[PDB]
């Protein structure tokens, strides 16, 4: 994880864990944003049914 | 009925105000058999029992 | 039996060290009621400095 400099899209989001000792802590989250399909697509919830 | 989170001394706060109150010598309970098989609940004053 | 032996409550007095993973707690801390009995964590990591 980088604290530091800048980048595109990318950013060090802040999340509660719960599938591990209640702490906050941060994740990298990455967007694309790709010429296509109007929808929007959420992998970390849609899996499909 | 108490509602409130846990851990917030809902029963020893409670116990604590309710032990300062006062009723008149509540009746002894007891158990008279009407029969062989039906049993009836009595009430009677202190000391009748 | 036709009839048991009943034990009335007593303060307790005893420390209880329990052991396990830290996925075996897991399961146990979600409840509320665990945090209001134990505040003891004695933590393992498997890495040392």
């Amino acid at each position: 994880l980088r604290t530091t400099g800048r980048a595109v899209g990318e950013v060090n989001s802040l999340v509660v864990v719960e599938a591990a000792p209640y702490w906050g802590r941060p994740a990298r989250l990455t967007a694309r944003a790709a010429p296509g399909r109007d929808h929007l697509i959420s992998i970390d919830r849609e899996a499909g049914l | 009925y108490l509602v409130g989170p846990p851990s917030l001394g809902k029963h020893e706060a409670l116990l604590a105000y309710l032990s300062t109150q006062s009723v008149e010598t509540p009746p002894d309970l007891l158990y008279v058999p009407l029969s062989e098989r039906k049993v009836a609940v009595l009430t009677l004053p202190s000391g009748q029992e | 039996a036709p009839a048991g032996l009943e034990v009335e409550p007593f303060p307790i007095q005893m420390q209880v060290i329990l052991v396990g993973t830290p996925e075996a707690f897991e399961g146990l801390e979600e409840d509320p009621a665990f945090s209001e009995l134990f505040r003891i964590r004695a933590e393992f990591s498997p890495t040392l400095p």
